């Protein structure tokens, strides 16, 4: 029957476009990830975080100097943890003298403050990224009293943090940049933490694959 | 482009700023030497919200006056006067955690936040050419206000404020919100983002035509707080740290003097 | 260390699996170029070319029986067949043991034919 | 239901989404 000739062609096509790509990627063809990043795929709990401390011991000689994190909290995501789950990790342990990061929702304000203080941090700021639309208007959003049109990154900060390598009085609190694809924060917050720490150590948790950057230790289970 | 004729909207729209109400049933002022070390029992009881307009002492706000976070504590909230609200209080980027445990170890849990995007007025006007008291400043805004079609080819974030902080720049005011159970809400009606052109000597002390926009979110988040004449025999709202010429109707003025 | 490609490199040899790293210490690209659970190793190369030696071009279903690459795509082991052969129609070639190709230098030279993407057409 | 199979943007192995079992339809519909 026709359909069956019409599948076979573009099976034909298709077959064409793929060999055609592996060809490329067998002479070289390059990603887009970019070199110098170091990918880590495993589970936060059950990862051995001696290993990847003691390898950054022998390889940078000493710990992260901004840890961001995005818990997946139990608000629905898809692969959530609990509260416990993630104040049990090692997190005093992975870091000494520098910045955290967290990407707080409304609904776990409290309990991010919360975390923040019992790793042993003190909340000092936060970055309010604004959702901008293509026309570059407000994007709306949906809460219980208010409507949503913000998110919020708690930043602490615990150890000696003026030690030449972090930068004070750099850039505003405030993201305003449109809504890239779900979940992904805005490029910008990259270049916020390079003009904070100029070519440092980062540590990144909860990381997928397109928050591959220069210089950054990423660990996740897509990544 | 900036889209600034939408972002200051609210600027132009049917908000006046309101004429006081003199000494009568609608209103009361109360005098205290101090809210913080005296009792507000008596001043109102079962009241729907209480909105705080705090000054804060920090080092962000450099060679000023205002009250002091550790002052908080000790200020009594009796079941009897407060049941069912929402408390309002203004934050700084220094005490938001401090607030935040205070609060909740009287009774009242975070529910929302409020932020303020400030633009500086400086920069507007330079972009449209190509000390100063607060009617001057009212006149520079409306003139900004009206030659808002010459800077539109600008780019919004090289307009806003960058107020110097220890660690990021200072672009926004936020108002904390918390919430005691024992309220007839009317939910999502007003954004957590509003934008303001704003002198930058100090952008913290909110001005008139703002501190509206306020009042008007506060009212419209709690349609059954107003007081009507006749109907309700005793205020429903209140207000401390008052200002001593504007004595907004239904609210109960608690001023320190 | 103020060397972060050497850094970087030591670091994916010592944290990262075989499948992101190679073994001088450089990014596979083409584990970045594929969506995630779907890169072809040279393990499953491998496996493929021993159960062609084992079996033949034949069909499929046992190869996916014995598991040799883990059950893996089998679209993929009739695909990445006709990379080594050299000609995308191996109807003609079914159920042949073949240890050394000895196939693919004949078909991947007739200029009579388009040898586009390294491969001879239909 | 033909056209949506490669609207999508895929990997390269991928964008057989359903060829990988049209490929077993195409036959057992020529079958009966
Ligand atoms: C809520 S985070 C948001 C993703 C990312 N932060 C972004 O901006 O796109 C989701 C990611 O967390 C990762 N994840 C979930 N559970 C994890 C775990 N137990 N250990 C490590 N990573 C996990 C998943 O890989 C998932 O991609």
């Amino acid at each position: 029957q026709g359909l069956l000739q019409d599948i076979e062609k573009r099976i034909l096509h298709y077959k064409q476009l793929f060999f055609k790509e592996q060809n490329e990627i067998a002479n070289g063809k390059r990603s887009m990830v970019p070199d110098n990043s170091i990918p880590i795929c495993s589970d936060v709990t059950k990862l051995n975080f001696q290993a990847l401390i003691d390898a950054q011991m022998r390889h940078a000689g000493k710990m992260f100097d901004v840890i961001m994190m995005d818990p997946p909290w139990q608000l629905s995501a898809y692969d959530s943890l609990s509260d416990e789950k993630i104040q049990n990790m090692p997190i005093q342990s992975l870091q000494q003298d520098g910045f955290i990061f967290v990407w707080a929702i409304n609904a776990k304000y409290r309990v991010t403050i919360k975390m923040i203080e019992n790793w042993g941090y003190k909340l000092v700021d936060e970055i309010t990224w604004v959702k901008k639309t293509v026309n570059g208007k407000i994007a709306k959003g949906h809460g219980f009293y208010l409507q949503h049109a913000k998110e919020s990154c708690l930043i602490g900060v615990k150890g000696d943090v003026d030690n030449g390598r972090f930068k004070k009085n750099i850039a505003s609190d405030v993201i305003f940049s449109e809504r890239r694809g779900q979940s992904q924060k805005p490029e910008e917050i990259y270049q916020y933490i390079n003009q904070l720490c100029p070519n440092g150590n980062y540590l990144e948790i909860f990381a997928r694959r397109n928050n591959l950057h220069d210089n950054w230790v990423s660990i996740g289970n897509e990544l | 482009d900036n889209q600034l004729s939408l972002l200051l909207k609210w600027r132009n729209d049917k908000i006046p700023l309101k004429s006081a109400s003199e000494t009568d049933n609608k209103c009361k002022v109360v005098n205290v030497k101090n809210i913080f070390k005296s009792d507000l029992s008596k001043y109102g009881a079962n009241l729907q919200a209480l909105f705080i307009n705090a000054l804060w002492k920090v080092k962000s706000r450099k060679e000023k006056e205002g009250l002091n976070i550790n002052d908080l504590s000790n200020l009594k909230i009796p079941l009897s006067l407060m049941k069912n609200g929402i408390l309002f209080i203004w934050s700084e980027k220094e005490i938001l955690g401090q607030i935040v445990e205070i609060m909740e170890q009287k009774g009242f849990t975070y529910i929302e936040n409020f932020s303020i995007m400030f633009l500086g007025l400086n920069k507007c006007l330079q972009s449209i050419n190509h000390e100063k008291s607060i009617e001057q400043v009212t006149q520079e805004k409306k003139f900004v206000m009206n030659n808002l079609d010459i800077l539109k080819s600008t780019d919004i974030n090289n307009l806003f404020l960058r107020n110097n902080y220890p660690y990021f720049k200072k672009t926004r005011h936020t108002l904390l919100m918390f919430r005691r159970i024992g309220l007839e809400l009317r939910h999502q009606r007003t954004s957590d983002v509003v934008f303001e052109v704003t002198d930058e000597q100090d952008p913290s002390k909110v001005d008139t035509m703002m501190k509206e926009y306020v009042y008007q979110m506060i009212e419209t988040l709690l349609p059954k707080a107003q007081f009507i004449p006749g109907v309700d025999k005793h205020l429903k709202m209140m207000e401390l740290f008052a200002s001593t010429d504007n004595y907004r109707p239904g609210w109960i003025s608690v001023i320190e003097k | 260390p103020l060397d972060f490609t050497q850094y970087a490199k030591n670091m994916r040899k010592d944290l990262s699996n075989q499948d992101i790293c190679l073994e001088d210490g450089a990014l596979n690209h083409s584990y970045f170029l594929t969506k995630k659970g779907q890169y072809w190793t040279p393990l499953n190369q491998k496996a493929l070319q021993r159960g062609i030696e084992l079996f033949g071009v034949g069909n499929w279903k046992e190869i996916n029986y014995d598991e040799f690459s883990g059950k893996a795509n089998i679209v993929e082991l009739e695909l990445r067949t006709c990379m080594i052969l050299g000609i995308n129609d191996i109807t003609e070639y079914y159920g042949k043991k073949i240890s050394e190709e000895e196939q693919e230098e004949i078909k991947k030279s007739n200029i009579a034919k388009g040898k586009k993407e390294n491969k001879l057409k239909d | 239901t033909l056209e949506d199979i490669e609207n999508e943007k895929f990997t390269n192995l991928e964008i057989l989404t359903h060829l990988y079992n049209l490929k077993a339809e195409i036959v057992r519909r020529l079958a009966e």
